[PDB]
């Protein structure tokens, strides 16, 4: 059983956060509470609410006025709507499957979705500009060389990077972003490869910016 | 339901994360492990029980007002936030979480890689110097930039260090110039000081 939440993105103040969690490897009509929990940056876990396949809901009292959550058996998923949002609502939101309280074993949350970062802001979504970071003798260490991609000026987080569509994994190192005073983010991804085959192997970084529905594949040449 | 914000331990040494609340022993406690950038993972349920897949190194207890998650031969990869969760027949409550640190890890010097502006970025009328810093421990460095030997005191953005998957730290630093500024100096230097010693890398417009 696996849970997959819908993708990250921006929500305007007073707007409505709207997320779904697609359930696989099992059925929604199973005897479990399907739940939402959020985690503001640097904070703890905060329960939002839960539904049963029957339709019954339990909500955090402090949020109950703004929260609605529902199910959809035909698509095997459940969803969350949180209205009148403020900057306080900016958080990584998780979906989770919750065991019914059993008198012998108690309850538990398993499994969790991957988490989706929802950012509450007035600024516009902005996709990244990607620039190659070419390998050279100055980025070489004997038998290996470093090369990379600079992912500039995007908003909001997050950005994800793979190399050669995931066929290149060893030696990959994607660095956490800086926030520029402009309000935009930048990061870089570097991969270390054999220095002997720079003229032979093609290297392409696949830069994923889901908030803008953008993916850029940038060829990096020596 | 309270936990200590942080606890530290030596490698291979046992650490205890406590969770406390009134009549906690009358409740079933779960424990979750959440590594940075990751989802929480059920590590203990019903006070004592490990889900399939969780290694014996993790164990739990719960007596009186305190529940304890113990991990015996603590490795660097065990660093995480650990949350307890207490169950009634009517409710659950999450603990505030405890960050675990492992301290006496072997010292490691930073690898520094510095890239000049791509020709593509220059034709977009910008110039970013990219200084990437890897494989250092402990996770603290100081970054200074020079242009022809003089300190650059503006236009620099440097991240805080973050853990790599091999348990050493990484950081990055960016110097943002105009193409004009880039071409108007002979040399630029990114200098990374770690534990009193320094690694410098140079780029030059004339290639």
């Amino acid at each position: 059983v696996q849970l997959q939440e819908s993708g990250p993105g921006l929500v305007k103040p007073s707007g409505t956060v709207s997320l779904t969690c697609a359930v696989s490897g099992g059925s929604i009509s199973s005897s479990y509470w399907w739940s939402w929990v959020r985690q503001p940056p640097g904070k703890g876990l905060e329960w939002i609410g839960e539904i049963y396949h029957s339709g019954n809901t339990n909500y955090n009292p402090s949020l109950k006025s703004r929260v609605t959550i529902s199910v959809d058996k035909s698509k095997n998923l459940f969803s969350l709507k949180l209205s009148s949002v403020t900057a306080a609502d900016t958080a990584v939101y998780y979906c989770a499957r919750v065991a019914l309280f059993d008198i012998l074993t108690g309850g538990w949350f398993d499994p969790w979705g991957q988490g989706t970062l929802v950012t509450v802001s007035s600024a516009g979504t902005k996709g990244p500009s990607v620039f190659p970071l070419a390998p050279s003798s100055k980025s070489t260490s004997g038998g290996t060389a470093a090369l990379g991609c600079l992912v500039k000026d995007y908003f909001p987080e997050p950005v994800t990077v793979s190399w050669n569509s995931g066929a290149l994994t060893s030696g990959v190192h994607t660095f956490p972003a800086v926030l520029q005073s402009s309000g935009l983010y930048s990061l870089s991804s570097v991969v270390t490869v054999p220095s002997s085959s720079l003229g032979t192997q093609t290297y392409i970084c696949n830069v994923n910016h889901k908030p803008s529905n953008t993916k850029v594949d940038k060829r990096v040449e020596p | 339901l309270t936990q200590p914000p942080s606890v530290s331990v030596s490698p291979g040494q046992t650490v205890n994360i406590t969770c406390s609340g009134d009549t906690l022993g009358d409740k079933y406690v779960c424990w979750y492990q959440q590594k940075p950038g990751q989802s929480p993972v059920l590590v203990i349920y019903q006070d004592t029980k490990r889900p399939s897949g969780i290694p014996e190194r993790f164990s739990g207890s719960n007596s009186g007002d305190t529940a304890t998650l113990t991990v015996s031969g603590t490795q660097a990869m065990d660093e995480a936030d650990y949350y307890c969760q207490a169950w009634d027949s009517s409710s659950f409550v999450f603990g505030t979480g405890t960050k675990v640190t492992v301290l006496r890890q072997p010292k490691a010097n930073p690898t520094v890689t510095l890239f000049p502006p791509s020709s593509e970025e220059l034709q977009a009328n910008k110039a970013t110097l990219v200084c990437l810093i890897s494989d250092f421990y402990p996770g603290a460095v100081t970054v200074a930039w020079k242009a022809d030997g003089s300190p650059v005191k503006a236009g620099v953005e440097t991240t805080k260090p973050s853990k790599q998957s091999n348990n050493k730290y990484a950081a990055s630093s960016y110097l943002s110039l105009t193409p004009e500024q880039w071409k108007s100096h002979r040399s630029y230097s990114c200098q990374v000081t770690h534990e009193g010693s320094t690694v410098e890398k140079t780029v030059a417009p004339t290639e």
